[PDB]
């Protein structure tokens, strides 16, 4: 058959690629050390590049760490530092947050106390993140599109863990730090407060939520369609369009009646990705302290649809008929 | 009407099945064969789902709900006011989506283009498929199928989930959300890097593969290329909509236990020294 | 003694930066500690005597 | 890959082989399949490695 | 804030259709920023449509082209037109297929059409051309996989035109976008360019399925034989396209 | 004789003695208030 | 005395900036503190004082 | 002659001189702050 | 035994007194919050227990 | 005897960081391991042994 | 000979010098902290 | 003769005469450390 | 008795770091089965022998 | 004959060490085994 452009038949190594630098001299903050590995190089770019270790990313780094030892620490400490019980409960063991009947109040250490203290190294080092991609677009004499990128999976972080504990009257609102544990949150949340399917904000992050996954399936697709035609290379195609454009273009024209530009593929691309957290994080923020049951809001605002049906299991079958007997 | 460059693009030729006799365009749409298929399919299924919305008694969108019969009817047609109507539309639904993806076989060959873009359309077909065909059929039930309302089928999934205790804990769905998370985390950063190299600050050139390629070895130390997004992304994307047809399909007819009891496992195992 | 020779090794605007945000960051986890506690929450304390 | 393909092959078919050889001596199959999946992660990546 | 406001109309109603109405503004924003290219509309005839849509065209972006290219205003004069295209109307009317006059692949009207870009070559952040031949370049080699050059070329037909001389690496990227085909003297003259993307490479020969051996002859050619201008780079890479139709009249004609 | 940073022994010599002289105003007022805290609730 | 060096290696630009942002951010939070507790929390009180 | 911001001795010697009347008009406020709030509720 | 000295003829003085840094700083937090854990050795808990 | 000769397939400024962080993580295994088990584990003795 | 870090043997044994001396009066306040860590509760 | 890492055959004598060294005294401080602890709880 | 020679195939530091990651590894892996085993778990037959 | 570089001169010679190594690791194994028997026999 044809050579679907999924993995590359042949990949050459040059010698390692820097940077491109310029007046802000980004090169002292630059690791000098890269490698090269041939198993990523079927799928992406065969080099593992160097770190620019600036004063942000090293106190996301070094803080980021703290919390995640400190959550480690206490995980430990939950079974009493025994390694395989440890490792075996992994899944399970979470740094819970503080109980309900403290409010906004410090708590004790093993009772939550120990998760301010991680999620305020938690909020330091997420935010020292965020301003290192600020910075890094700022010296690169880029758009600032991945900060403010950045910045929308900050809002639903921030409405999860601190807008909304602090406007709820507990830190109890806060989600743990657990694998399970924060699934377990996730199911109880929704729970607690009627059902989040009948939250419109969430109904909308869905929406986009599928739209992101939906849009990266259609450019992903339709550029590996117009890579014969140097489609992957989209940044020339922007400032010098080819066929690739025009037939990624018309072949959505023809499809569904409408297309995109190289560049507006991107601009689409962006908002539902950045409006995903960002109606999640409004859903959140106003669930309990203005809605505290999405079923009952649905109920008086008619969209929670009503079934005529009998609800027992009696009406449309029985016990004896069921096992076989 | 045809943009600046359609009119070259306009030329007969790549057809599957159908010829000259459905090879023209409609508007900017492009009838073929399985467009004309897809027409009846889609107008089928449409005008049906507000046929059973006028016997519903409620023309509201968000009320509107045509069920799957009773799980007693079995694999059998139901009577159509009773779920059969809900077994017509899901065949006018399966003819849709086929011919939808068929008919953009049609436009990639009439432009020389791959065929990336019905085979990833395939996966979410089949995502659907195993959702409404497949998933009933290990089961003996049309019934299982989720309901064609825009709130209905959402209370088939809170039922469905909660049906096997707990879904978060089922495997292929912790496989699954990951792939959704990391496709719309992917897609905000890609979109990101071309929209801030095509669109630096005033006064400033634009900034071409190379800038934005370093950017993320500045960032997170390794960047997997203009090329290399494309395919991870799309493959990133059909995870999603296949471990999200494995979550379901491995639901009902395969563990019909709780999912945290899956986990058992894990627990129970001889190194661990209970 | 002699340690001024560790600015020779140590650049004096990193040096600083760390130190700043590190300093504070122990001057705000530590000031938490306290408030966890009962018997060192000057907050509570202050309600409890009144 | 042709050295590579293989190496992984040979993982696979002894993660497998592990899959059922713990399965014979007890155990389940799905506490055999993690430990066939561990073993064609590590014997497949080791030979990968020192075999090409 | 737990209290609501003219009926059932609360906080969580009133951010409701606050989104409602950025969206609205988001959409006409989002739909009008992708109407920069092939705006405004025109039929079969060439002439201005009478329908554009219900999106006004936006406002004129400029972009500060880098190695000194000037800069580039995309609403309006496309620059990418191709002013004699071999092709007549099948029907009176619009939303009908065009039929090529002449050679549909020499023409470059269909598949094998290509767009009026530059007639320069791609340039990294140094200045210099992107895509160079590994001869060359300084330091690149084949890392992994198989190693095209030497590897007999097999057309779409089967036939055996010539062996792979070089590959044109992407240096940039570090990637390879071509391969050079020394045709041999019975099946054209000089070398031609295929890009990978549309190349399958075997153990012992490489493949191209879209493309018989009789039309590798007729590959467009580089005017240099150590860069490629964008032109030529879009006509090669169309011409290999084109024949995934026109290379005989069973692809072109109906597969069932 | 080494430096790595570039600057001289006699520029490290004062630069270390303006940081002493903060390292130490910072301590004093840090032992004060810790003295301070001692009286008001000892923990020890 | 000599404490005005901190100038030739700190950019006055960045430091007041990073100083603006982290005394702002300081003052909110220590006056949410004593919000929460009931001791300091002025607003309440005065509902309290109110009877 | 140690500008690693680029900034000379007296530039620096005046900015700091500004700086600290800033710092001191701040502190001065915060301390009548402090005091006006300690005689209406003392946390001590 | 005298030799140590050589040690810094392999690692560089820069790269090693920043790992040294974080990591005799991690150990300290360490081992504090181990004590605190501790019911015996929580040293704020027992201030509390003194009356 | 002549086990010097490691170095001349070693590299000192890869090995030692090796054992370095492999020594570190030995000793803080093996302790906590003696923190597990309760006959070990000198905090909740020290506890135990005040009653 | 043997530099890996450009760095002589003089500087070694002058920079190891300090270090050690700050490390013996690091390791001394630690004695003294353990000390008195060990006669207010001792954990042996 | 071999060398991989550069080291001519009397660099790597005395870079291991002082690993010994230290590899004894660390051992050394280990032994005494565990000879401590069996007489505190022995685990034999 | 010449078996000197299988160094002529395989590269030392290549053989070297495998085994040493090796040796430990199956060290460990012995001393934990030695632990799972409550006949040679020497950590609760100490707590047995003191009790 | 050679795949790593080496000839027999030294081949030999770092053989002779690295079995001075194993049996001085094997002989510490022996004697920590053979304490482990009288405590603790398996057999
Ligand atoms: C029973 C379970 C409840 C449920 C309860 C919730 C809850 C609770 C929430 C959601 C939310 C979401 N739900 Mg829901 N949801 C349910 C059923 C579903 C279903 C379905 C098919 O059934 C779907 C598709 C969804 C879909 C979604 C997404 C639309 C949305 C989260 C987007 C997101 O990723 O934000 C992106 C943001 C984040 C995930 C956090 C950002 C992380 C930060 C920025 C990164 C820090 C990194 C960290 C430090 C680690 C770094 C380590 C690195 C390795 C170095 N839900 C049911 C109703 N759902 C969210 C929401 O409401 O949005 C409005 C949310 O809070
Ligand atoms: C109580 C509920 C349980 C739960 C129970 C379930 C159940 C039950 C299911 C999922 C499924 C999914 N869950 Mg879950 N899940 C839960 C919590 C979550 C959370 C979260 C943050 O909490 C998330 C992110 C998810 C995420 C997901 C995805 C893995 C998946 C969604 C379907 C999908 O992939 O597309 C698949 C669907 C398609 C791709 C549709 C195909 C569309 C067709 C081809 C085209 C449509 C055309 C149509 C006609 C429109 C045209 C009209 C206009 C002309 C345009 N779940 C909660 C805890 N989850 C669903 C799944 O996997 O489905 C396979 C599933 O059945
Ligand atoms: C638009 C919404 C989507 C989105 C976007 C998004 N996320 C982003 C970005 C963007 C645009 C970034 O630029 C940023 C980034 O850099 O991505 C690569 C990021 C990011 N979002 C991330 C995760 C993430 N995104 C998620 C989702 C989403 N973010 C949405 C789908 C999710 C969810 C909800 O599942 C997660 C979990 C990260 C990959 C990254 C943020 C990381 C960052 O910059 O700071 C966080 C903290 C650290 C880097 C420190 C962590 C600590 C250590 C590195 C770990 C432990 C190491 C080791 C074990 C130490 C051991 C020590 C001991 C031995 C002593
Ligand atoms: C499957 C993998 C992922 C994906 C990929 C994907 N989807 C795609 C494509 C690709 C690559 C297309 O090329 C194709 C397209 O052209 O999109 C614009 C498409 C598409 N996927 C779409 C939607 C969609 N994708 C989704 C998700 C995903 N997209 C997955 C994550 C979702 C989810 C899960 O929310 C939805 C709703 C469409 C925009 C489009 C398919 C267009 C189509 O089929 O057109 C023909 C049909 C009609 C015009 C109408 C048919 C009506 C029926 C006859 C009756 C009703 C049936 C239906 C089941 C009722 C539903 C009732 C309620 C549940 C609402
Ligand atoms: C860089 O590269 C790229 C581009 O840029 C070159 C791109 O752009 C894109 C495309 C992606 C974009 C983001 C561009 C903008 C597009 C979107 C925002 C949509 C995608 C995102 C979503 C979240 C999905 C939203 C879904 C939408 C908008 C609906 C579209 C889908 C439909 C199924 C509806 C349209 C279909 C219709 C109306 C039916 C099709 C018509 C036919 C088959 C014709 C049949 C006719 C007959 C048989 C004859 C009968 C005639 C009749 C009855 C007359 C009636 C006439 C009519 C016209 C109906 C990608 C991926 C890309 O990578
Ligand atoms: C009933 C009706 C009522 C109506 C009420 C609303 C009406 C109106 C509000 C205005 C709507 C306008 C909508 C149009 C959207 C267009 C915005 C846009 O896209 O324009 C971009 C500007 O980018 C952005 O604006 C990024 C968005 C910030 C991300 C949110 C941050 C999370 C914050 C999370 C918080 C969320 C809050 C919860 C141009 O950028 P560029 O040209 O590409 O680059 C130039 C180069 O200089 C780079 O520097
Ligand atoms: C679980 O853990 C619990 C129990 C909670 C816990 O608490 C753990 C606590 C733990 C582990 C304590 C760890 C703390 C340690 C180790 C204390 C480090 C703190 C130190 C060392 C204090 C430095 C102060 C230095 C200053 C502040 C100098 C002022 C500098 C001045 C401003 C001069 C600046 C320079 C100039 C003005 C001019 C120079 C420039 C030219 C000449 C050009
Ligand atoms: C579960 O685990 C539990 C049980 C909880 C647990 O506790 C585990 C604990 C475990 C395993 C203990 C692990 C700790 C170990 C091993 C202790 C290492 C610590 C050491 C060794 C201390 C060095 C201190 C040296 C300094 C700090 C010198 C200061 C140097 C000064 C600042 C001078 C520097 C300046 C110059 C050199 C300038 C000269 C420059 C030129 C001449 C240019
Ligand atoms: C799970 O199972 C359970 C039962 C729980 C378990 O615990 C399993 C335990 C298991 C398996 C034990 C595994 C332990 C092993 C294998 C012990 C390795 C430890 C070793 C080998 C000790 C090295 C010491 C090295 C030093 C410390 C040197 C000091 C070097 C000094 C500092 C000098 C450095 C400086 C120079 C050389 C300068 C030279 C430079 C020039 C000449 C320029
Ligand atoms: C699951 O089952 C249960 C029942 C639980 C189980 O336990 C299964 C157990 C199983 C399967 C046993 C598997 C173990 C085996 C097979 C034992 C291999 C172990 C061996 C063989 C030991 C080598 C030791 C050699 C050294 C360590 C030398 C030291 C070398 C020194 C350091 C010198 C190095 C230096 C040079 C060479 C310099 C030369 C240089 C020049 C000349 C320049
Ligand atoms: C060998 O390893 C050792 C060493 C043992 C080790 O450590 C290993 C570590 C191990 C296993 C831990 C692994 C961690 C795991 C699995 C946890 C996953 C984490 C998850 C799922 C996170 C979900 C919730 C996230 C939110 C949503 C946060 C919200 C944060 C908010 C936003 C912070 C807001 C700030 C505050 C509340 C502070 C306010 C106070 C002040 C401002 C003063
Ligand atoms: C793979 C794609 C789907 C292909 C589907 C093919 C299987 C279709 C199964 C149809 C089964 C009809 O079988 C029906 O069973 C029910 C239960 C019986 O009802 C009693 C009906 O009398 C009988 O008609
Ligand atoms: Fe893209």
């Amino acid at each position: 058959p044809e050579y679907q452009n999924i993995f590359t038949q042949v990949q050459v190594q040059g010698p390692a690629e820097l940077g491109v630098d310029n007046e802000n001299n980004l090169t002292e903050e630059r690791t000098t050390g890269t490698g090269f590995s041939q198993l990523i190089g079927w799928i992406g770019n065969a080099q593992l590049g160097p770190i620019y270790l600036g004063w942000f990313g090293i106190i996301s780094l070094v803080t980021g760490t703290l919390w995640f030892n400190i959550v480690g620490f206490n995980m430990l400490s939950q079974v009493g530092y025994s390694i395989p019980e440890f490792i075996r409960q992994l899944f399970w063991l979470a740094l819970e947050p503080p109980s309900p009947e403290y409010g906004l109040r410090m708590p004790p250490l093993d009772d939550g106390g120990w998760f301010i203290i991680a999620s305020f190294f938690l909020l330091v080092s997420v935010i020292s993140w965020w301003l290192r991609s600020y910075q890094l677009a700022e010296m690169h004499k880029m758009g600032k599109h991945v900060a403010w990128a950045f910045a929308a999976a900050i809002w639903l972080f921030l409405v999860l863990g601190l807008f909304r504990p602090i406007l709820m009257g507990s830190w109890s609102e806060a989600v743990p730090y657990g694998i399970f544990p924060h699934l377990d949150w996730t199911t109880a949340f929704s729970i607690r407060y009627g059902n989040l399917y009948y939250n419109p904000f969430h109904a909308l992050s869905i929406v986009f939520l599928y739209g992101s996954v939906l849009l990266f399936a259609m450019h992903g697709a339709t550029i590996l369609a117009v890579t014969r035609f140097g489609g992957d290379r989209e940044l020339e195609q922007i400032y010098d369009r080819g066929t690739a454009s025009e037939r990624a273009g018309l072949f959505w024209r023809w499809t569904m009646g409408f297309n995109a530009t190289m560049e507006g593929i991107h601009r689409w691309a962006w908002w539902f990705a950045v409006l995903t957290p960002i109606t999640g994080g409004i859903g959140i923020l106003l669930t309990g302290t203005v809605v505290d049951n999405w079923f009952l809001w649905a109920v008086e605002h008619n969209f929670a649809p009503d079934y005529t049906q009998d609800y027992g299991y009696e009406a449309y079958t029985t016990y004896d008929g069921f096992l076989g007997r | 009407a045809l943009l600046s460059f359609e009119r070259k693009y306009r030329v007969r030729g790549g057809t599957l099945i159908g010829g000259d006799l459905f090879d023209f365009w409609v508007g900017p749409f492009y009838v073929g064969f399985f467009g004309v298929t897809t027409a009846f399919f889609a107008l089928l299924g449409t005008i049906l789902i507000f046929w059973g919305a006028s016997q519903q008694g409620t023309f509201n969108p968000w009320l509107i709900n045509i069920a799957p019969p009773d799980l007693s009817y079995g694999l059998g047609m139901a009577p159509l006011m009773e779920g059969g109507l809900w077994q017509i539309i899901t065949i006018c639904a399966i003819g849709a989506f086929v011919s939808w993806a068929l008919r953009e076989v049609e436009i990639c060959r009439k432009l020389g283009m791959g065929y990336h873009v019905p085979f990833a359309f395939s996966v979410a077909i089949f995502a659907y498929v195993t959702l409404v065909v497949f998933r009933p059929l290990l089961m003996g039930a049309w019934g299982h199928g989720f309901p064609y309302g825009i709130w209905s089928h959402l209370d088939w999934v809170s039922n469905t989930g909660y049906a096997y205790l707990h879904f978060h804990y089922n495997p292929a769905h912790m496989i699954a959300v990951t792939f959704f998370f990391t496709t719309t985390l992917a897609l905000a950063l890609h979109g990101a890097l071309v929209l801030s190299a095509a669109n630096p600050p005033k006064g400033e050139e634009v900034k071409g593969p190379d800038n934005e390629d370093t950017f993320f070895r500045d960032f997170i130390g390794y960047s997997i290329g203009t090329l290399g997004i494309h395919r991870v992304g799309l493959l990133l994307a059909l995870n999603a909509g296949f471990w999200s047809a494995v979550c379901i399909i491995i639901s009902g007819p395969v563990w019909t236990k709780g999912w945290p009891e899956w986990w058992n496992w894990w627990l129970e195992m001889p190194i661990w020294p209970s | 003694s002699k340690f001024y020779k560790i600015w020779l090794i140590f650049d004096p605007r990193r040096v600083f930066v760390a130190q700043g945000v590190f300093l504070f960051l122990l001057a705000a986890m530590i000031h938490l500690v306290l408030l966890s506690t009962e018997h060192f929450n000057w907050f509570e304390l202050a309600a409890a005597n009144a | 890959m042709t050295c590579t393909i293989t190496c992984w092959g040979i993982g696979v078919l002894l993660g497998i082989m592990t899959t059922v050889g713990l399965m014979v001596v007890g155990w389940s199959f799905l506490q055999g399949a993690f430990m066939g999946v561990l073993a064609w992660l590590i014997v497949g990546g080791v030979l990968a490695v020192a075999v090409c | 804030m737990e209290e609501t406001f003219f009926g059932n109309f609360d906080l969580a109603s009133l951010s409701l259709w606050l989104f409602y109405g950025f969206f609205a503004l988001l959409i006409y924003y989002l739909q009008t920023e992708n109407m920069r290219e092939g705006y405004p509309l025109e039929d079969d005839d060439g002439n201005t449509a009478a329908n554009q849509g219900p999106f006004p065209l936006p406002k004129e972006k400029t972009f500060k082209l880098q190695h000194g290219r000037g800069e580039l205003t995309l609403p309006g004069e496309d620059v990418q037109r191709r002013d004699n295209l071999a092709l007549r109307k099948t029907a009176h009317g619009n939303g009908f297929p065009m039929e090529p006059t002449g050679d549909p692949m020499l023409d470059g009207v269909g598949p094998a059409s290509w767009s009026k870009r530059r007639d320069v070559p791609e340039l990294d952040a140094h200045g210099h051309p992107k895509i160079v031949p590994m001869s060359a370049a300084e330091g690149f080699g084949v890392s992994a996989g198989t190693d095209p050059r030497g590897l007999p070329v097999m057309a779409g037909d089967g036939e055996i035109v010539g062996l792979v001389s070089d590959m044109w690496i992407d240096e940039a990227e570090q990637l390879v976008r071509y391969l050079e085909i020394e045709l041999d003297p019975e099946w054209g003259d000089g070398k031609r360019l295929v890009q990978r993307e549309m190349v399958r490479i075997k153990s012992d020969r490489v493949k191209v399925r879209s493309i018989y051996g009789k039309h590798f002859k007729n590959v467009p050619k580089t005017k240099s034989p150590n860069q490629v201008t964008l032109l030529e780079e879009d006509k090669i890479m169309a011409y290999y396209a084109g024949g995934t139709l026109y290379a005989d009249e069973s692809r072109l004609e109906p597969q069932l | 004789d080494l430096s790595f940073t570039g600057l001289t022994d006699e520029q490290a010599q004062e630069l270390h003695s303006v940081y002493m002289s903060g390292l130490w105003l910072f301590s004093a007022v840090a032992v004060v208030a810790h003295l301070a805290t001692f009286i008001w609730r000892p923990w020890f």
